[PDB]
């Protein structure tokens, strides 16, 4: 973790 | 602590960038873990040559801001690495490997994924993960 702002 | 240093522009972690290798998918605990190892055994496999090899681990400072991700060399200061954040997938701690962190991140031009190892020297890998959580949090929210 964590998640990315891109997608 | 290190929230309001991401904020401020504050927040640097003393760091080795291992260097980045294709990876297959955007997120992925086993997706950073295979790049990790990946790296350290190209640089393992050659160990003993003499020469300039593609690939060797370079020591560096990691700074972690709301726009970006940014490795200068300690040794030349050169900015080596200038990662916007609006451009990254996916970042992480490493189950068998305590102190290493990386990231994954899309790359528009080669249209492909892409992982970026570290190993912390003074800290643990999750510190950076959580600094560099703040600041995907950061971009996220005003946006």
């Amino acid at each position: 973790a964590y998640i990315g702002p891109y997608l | 602590t290190d929230e309001e240093g991401v904020r401020t522009g504050k927040c640097s972690f003393p760091v080795k960038y291992l260097g980045h290798v294709e990876v297959d998918e955007s997120r992925g605990m086993h997706i950073c873990e295979d790049a990790v190892k990946r790296l350290k055994a190209e640089r393992k496999f050659f160990k003993g040559f003499f020469g300039k090899t593609g690939k060797k681990a370079v020591k560096a400072v990691l700074w972690v801001s709301a726009d970006g991700l940014r490795v200068v060399d300690e040794k030349t200061k050169d900015l080596i690495v200038d990662q916007t954040i609006e451009k990254v997938s996916f970042c992480a701690p490493d189950r068998n490997f305590d102190r290493a962190f990386s990231y994954i991140c899309r790359d528009g031009t080669t249209r492909r994924w892409i992982c970026h190892c570290f190993m912390a020297v003074k800290d643990t890998g999750e510190r950076l993960s959580h600094a560099v959580g703040c600041a995907f949090a950061a971009c996220l929210e005003r946006k």
